[PDB]
RNA sequence: UGAUUUCUAUUUACGUUUUAGUACUCUGGAAACAGAAUCUACUAAAACAAGGCAAAAUGCCGUGUUUAUCUCGUCAACUGUUGGCGAGAUC
């Protein structure tokens, strides 16, 4: 299963995380710039494309509810598109967004 | 044969070497090589004085020829004399009537004594009375707008009294007019020719130029231009025939900026590094357009943020340093002119012209030979510009061969020089037995360095000879420049501990306890970042952090597994929470994943925010903190271990590619690396192999064996091999399949002290001492003194007293108080010391009471007159010490009524003979050798007179000679000679050779005077020579009886 | 714990001291000046790291760097005994 983990909103694109976790296993990608075209168009098909970080692998979480920034993780196949909506407020708080 | 880890430390005074097995891990050997630091000083001196023979002796020339010429045309004869003749009144009366011969030749040498300044341009700051040399002529000229030379200084003459002074510098061009109106109106009634007056005219107003150099003969001379310009500039150190280039020319220039602009990182959706496009965009609409470039142009160009932008050389302060276009500037803010500016042929002539050629007239017509689309009023003004000066390493071709690399490619010098791997060819490294030492002459490196380079390089050489060709070799450089910037270090250290500690014992005293001192790094840490966490931004209070630290970690910004850094620098007292999250993880890399706190931007604001407050933050933490690249590729690893873990200096540098080259163009396949200095700093305190130093010298050699181990460990790990073939530039086939990933691996593989003990515990350490035996040192002290003989038989040395209108000069109030009768007023002259004693007993608040008795008089004391007429006082003679040890030079002056002499005869070295069962010596001072042609004898006579000072028999057999620092052994205990201390008593200086005595009395907190001195007399059973390797195996010596007098 | 500058060239006006003169002072003195000291100043000539070259010359070297002692010796400078470049050897 694949998380949306974090976002970013930057001047030209986002910074996203995204967290694929199996049974035991919970690896993070981050991927510092993802064009506005494939955030706003909820293009999660690009995400690997896009260059990113050798992923932390460490072990997984019992659940992926709520991050240490607040925001609620929302699934991969739901779009980053939701995640927009889910914490616009709480990414106003800390800057991001 | 065993392969070893050769391990060197390189200091100011020492090269530490250690010999470590291959594969056991063993010590096999240990030294020291000793020497005294270098200093650009005794060079300096003996060039200035050098200079000063020069010009005396080129005066005196002049006068001689002068003499000759006026012997010649019969103005004077050799029974002529000028005893009464006063050169100003007669000079003054040439001007208008007839002068004899003898009036006639006293004017013509007294003016070819002082004949004025050419080019009143060149002129020195040696100007304590305040006053330029410039401006003082030019006074004195527009004085002289109506006025011969001769006119104002007999008026001068007249009025005050004073003629000689810093009052009579003019310019040899009005010296010439007044000579030239003498010869006029005095060639009536003496048979003169016109070539006569030439010559004369000649002989006044001829100097030797700064390009001509000194005459035939000389090795310093040369023949025509082309000779000096190549002394000047050098030959290339990689092209034998292209000599270097000046060090402000357009093509160098260049070069470095764009090394700077390659050095570029830069967060942008674009390519990190630059582009060829964007470069010369840079170069053409940023570099060309302003002198001085700023951070914020080159930003802009490229539409992008300055606080995006990462990578740049930064000054003192914290602003940006990019390279600025001197000559570019320079000419275009006098002519626009497209063909004129942008031709870089003609600015390359320009720089080389500017720079070799220094007065106005000569630089204006050799730019007026420069034949090219040049004006002249351009070469009015360009002919004014200052400061273009230096030499440039490297020659103009290879300049424009790394200037196409370096536009075309992303690399810098560093990059390109390891690279094409481009060997030294001034002396060829093939057919050369062992290692070139000139190599290290034609690199442009301060003395000191050079020297200790020098002796590295022959301990290598020597370790090489006796053991075979090494598999690995580390170098380290200290880092202290000199010994004064040693200090210089050592004074701040020991300042901000101070503070430091000040600061701990106020928290102590806030809170109470002995807790404070133990968790000094942490709470430094929170101190720069005001209670604060920087991953999670929560408050850290100061209370908590004292009571229960636990939960607050130390924690490493970039991982020790690839920045290898632990300096403050790399240090954030945060959470415990954030550093289980953290991991191998850089903040970039973790404070926007899933297990962070809050996100990268208020981070980043944050961070941004405190490195602008107070300087809390350094430049290289800031840059840490905000690493958004991707430690996982090569290239950042690469920059990590080159920056943090090799001697990326020009020095070290410089060895290195030295070593490098001799070594492959044999096809020896040996592996040579440096170190960084912080890191084997954290390598001796983790394993505490010793926290105090103050042994003595075998510290050099610890640090040395130390490195060694360090070398050992990478290459125990095939995890580190990567940085293995970093730290020697070895190629490397995108592999990065082995890695080191937990901070805790680091730990270790480093901190665990393997084979510590044996490192600890060794104690047959070597040690060698460098013998200085060249002759013609200082021989004498260069002050001179006169002598009075009173009624007690004891001569007396008068010292002078200078300045006696300053404020901080209390030595005449000092003379007075404690014992007047040193005074020579006192003894020849009572009344005027009685008028000084009443003004000393006048201004008793005051420092110096005549100071203050001038500035509320306006007129400094006078002697005793009974008209009060009597001259001024400004320095005074006074008694000093006994006579007992001189160098009397009375046969120099004539008929002197007191003997003259100077002081302090410096001894050169001591010859131990054996009399009749008891040991005796000669001390040959430096004064004892002549310098015939590089051929240094010792004077028969004075050599066979000394041996007849000590009564030495003929009989006796020369037992030995010893020079500085060459080994004794006397009664069976070994010391090193520091030297002769008094020879008429037949003593000796010596010293201890693993430490200094001083560091040895300090150790056992002895209060014994910190310096031996043994007697040779019959009380001394044996006395015997021996020497040391440049590694430091002791040797005996044979006598080769009849001791060297002979010195090439 | 916090990134290169060597070598060299030209000239000026100072300063130290000796000698000589002058000024200053102190003895027998109306004076000439006979005379003492060389303290304190001014002017002139000369020496200024000891010295060694050179022969009318815009003359030269002399406080820098390298410096592990001494052997057989090949080939060299030289006012006879030390320096490359090798073979060698150490209480």
């Amino acid at each position: 299963v694949k998380y949306i983990s974090n976002m970013s909103k930057q001047e030209k694109g986002y910074r996203v995380y995204v967290n694929v976790v199996n049974e035991d296993t919970d690896k993070g990608f981050l991927f510092p710039s993802v064009p506005k075209e494939v955030i706003e168009n909820d293009k999660i098909d690009e995400l690997f494309n896009f260059e990113h970080h050798k992923p932390y692998v460490q072990k997984a979480k019992s659940r992926y509810d709520k991050n240490g920034i607040g925001y609620k993780i929302v699934q991969l196949d739901e779009g980053f598109q939701k995640f927009i909506e889910l914490n616009k407020e709480k990414m106003k708080e800390n800057l991001d967004y | 044969k065993r392969n070893y880890i050769l391990g060197l430390d390189i200091g100011i005074t020492s090269v530490g070497y250690g010999i470590i097995d291959y594969e056991t891990r063993d010590v096999i050997d240990a030294g020291v090589r000793l020497f005294k630091e270098a200093n650009v000083e005794n060079n300096e001196g003996r060039r200035s004085k050098r200079g000063a023979r020069r010009l005396k002796r080129r005066r005196r020339h002049r006068i001689q020829r002068v003499k000759k010429l006026l012997f010649d045309y019969n103005l004077l004869t050799d029974h002529s004399e000028l005893s009464g003749i006063n050169p100003y009144e007669a000079r003054v009366k040439g001007l208008s009537q007839k002068l004899s011969e003898e009036e006639f030749s006293a004017a013509l040498l007294h003016l070819a004594k002082r004949r004025g300044v050419h080019n009143v341009n060149e002129v020195e700051e040696d100007t304590g009375n305040e006053l330029s040399t410039k401006e003082q002529i030019s006074r004195n000229s527009k004085a002289l707008e109506e006025k011969y030379v001769a006119e104002l200084q007999l008026e001068r003459l007249k009025k005050d009294g004073e003629v000689r002074g810093s009052i009579n510098r003019f310019k040899t061009s009005d010296y010439v007019k007044e000579a030239k109106q003498l010869l006029k109106v005095q060639k009536a009634y003496h048979q003169l020719d016109q070539s006569f007056i030439d010559t004369y005219i000649d002989l006044l107003e001829t100097r030797r130029t700064y390009y001509e150099g000194p005459g035939e003969g000389s090795p310093f001379g040369w023949k025509d231009i082309k000779e000096w310009y190549e002394m000047l500039m050098g030959h290339c150190t990689y092209f034998p025939e292209e000599l270097r280039s000046v060090k402000y020319a357009y093509n160098a220039d260049l070069y470095n900026a764009l090394n700077d602009l390659n050095n570029l990182v830069i967060t942008r959706d674009e390519n990190e590094k630059l582009e060829y496009y964007e470069k010369f965009q840079i170069i053409e609409n940023v570099f060309k357009q302003k002198k001085k470039p700023t951070l914020k142009q080159i930003a802009k160009e490229i539409l992008v943020n300055e606080e995006d932008i990462k990578g740049y050389r930064v000054t003192s302060t914290g602003k940006p340093e990019f390279t600025n276009l001197k000559v570019y500037h320079d000419i275009k803010d006098i002519t626009a002119r497209k063909e004129i500016i942008e031709n870089a042929e003609l600015l390359d002539q320009i720089a080389k012209i500017l720079t070799i050629y220094q007065s106005s007239e000569d630089i204006q017509e050799e730019l007026t030979n420069l034949n090219s689309e040049l004006t002249q009023e351009e070469i009015e003004q360009i002919s004014n510009l200052k400061g273009y000066t230096g030499t440039h390493n490297l020659s103009l071709k290879a300049i424009n061969l790394i200037l196409d690399e370096l536009w075309h490619t992303n690399d810098n010098q560093i990059a390109i020089f390891n690279r094409l791997k481009l060997v030294p060819k001034k002396v060829d490294l093939s057919q050369q037995k062992e290692i070139p030492t000139t190599l290290v002459d034609d690199f442009i490196l301060s003395p000191v360095v050079k020297r200790s380079f020098i002796q590295s390089i022959k301990v290598i050489n020597a370790i090489i000879k006796k053991y075979g060709l090494p598999n690995d070799i580390i170098i380290e450089l200290a880092r202290e420049k000199n010994s004064k910037d040693a200090q210089k270090m050592i004074n701040e250290m020991q300042k901000r501990n101070r503070q430091t500690n000040e600061r701990i014992e106020e928290i102590i005293r806030t809170t109470g306890k002995e807790n404070a001192k133990y968790l000094i790094e942490k709470i430094k840490l929170h101190d720069m970042q005001e209670g604060k966490c920087l991953y999670s931004l929560e408050a850290i209070p100061l209370e908590d952090l004292l009571n229960n630290p636990f939960n607050y970690e130390v924690d490493h910004i970039i991982p020790r597994s690839v920045s290898f850094d632990n300096s403050f620098n790399n240090k954030v007292l945060v959470k415990q929470e954030e550093n289980s999250k953290k991991g191998n993880r850089t903040p970039f890399q973790y404070l926007s994943s899933s297990d962070s706190k809050i996100s990268y931007e208020t981070f980043k604001k944050h961070i941004l925010n405190l490195a602008k407050g107070k300087g809390r933050i350094s430049k290289t933490k800031k840059e840490y903190l905000l690493e958004e690249r991707d430690i996982n590729r090569f290239s950042v690893q690469k920059d990590f271990i080159n920056r943090n873990l090799v001697d990326t200096r020009y020095a070290t540098r410089g060895l290195m590619n030295l070593l490098r080259s001799y070594f492959r163009v044999n096809n020896l396949d040996v592996k040579v690396k440096s170190i960084n200095g912080g890191f084997t700093s954290f390598l001796r305190r983790k394993w505490k192999f010793k926290k105090e130093r103050n042994k003595g010298y075998k510290h050099h050699a610890e640090d040395a064996l130390i490195i060694a181990n360090a070398d050992f460990i990478f290459k125990e790990w095939k995890k580190l091999d990567k940085a293995k073939k970093v730290m020697e530039n070895q190629m490397f086939e995108a592999e990065s399949m082995p890695e080191i990933e937990t901070e805790q691996e680091y730990k270790e593989i480093f901190i665990t002290p393997h084979q510590i003990k044996h490192i600890k515990d060794f104690k047959d350490y070597k040690y060698s001492h460098r013998v200085d035996k060249k002759p013609n040192r200082e021989l004498i002290n260069d002050t001179l003194y006169s002598t009075r003989k009173d009624d007690k038989g004891n001569t007396l040395i008068v010292n002078n007293l200078n300045g006696l209108y300053d404020k901080d000069n209390d030595k005449l109030k000092k003379l007075i108080n404690k014992s007047p009768e040193k005074l020579l007023m006192y003894h020849h002259d009572p009344q005027t010391y009685q008028k000084l004693k009443l003004i000393m007993e006048q201004y008793g608040d005051e420092k110096n009471p005549l100071y203050k008795y001038y500035e509320e008089t306006g007129n400094y004391l006078t002697k005793y007159s009974k008209k009060d007429n009597g001259p001024v006082i400004k320095k005074i003679k006074y008694y000093g010490n006994k006579l007992n040890a001189h160098l009397d030079i009375t046969d120099d002056y004539p008929n002197s009524r007191n003997k003259v002499v100077k002081l302090s005869l410096k001894p050169y070295r001591f010859d131990v003979y054996l009399d009749n069962g008891v040991y005796k010596f000669v001390t040959v001072k430096n004064l004892d050798v002549i310098k015939k042609e590089n051929y240094y004898e010792v004077n028969s006579k004075c050599y066979e007179e000394a041996k007849k000072l000590k009564k030495i028999s003929n009989q006796a057999e020369f037992i030995a000679s010893f020079y500085n620092n060459d080994l004794i052994k006397i009664n069976g205990e070994l010391y090193r000679v520091i030297g002769v201390n008094n020879d008429l008593l037949n003593r000796i200086e010596v010293n201890m050779i693993d430490i200094t005595y001083r560091e040895y009395l300090e150790n056992m907190n002895d209060k014994r005077p910190p310096r031996i001195i043994k007697t040779i007399a019959s009380k001394t059973q044996s006395i015997k020579k021996y020497s040391t390797d440049i590694l430091g195996n002791l040797y005996e010596v044979k006598s080769k009886k009849h001791p060297q007098i002979i010195k090439k």
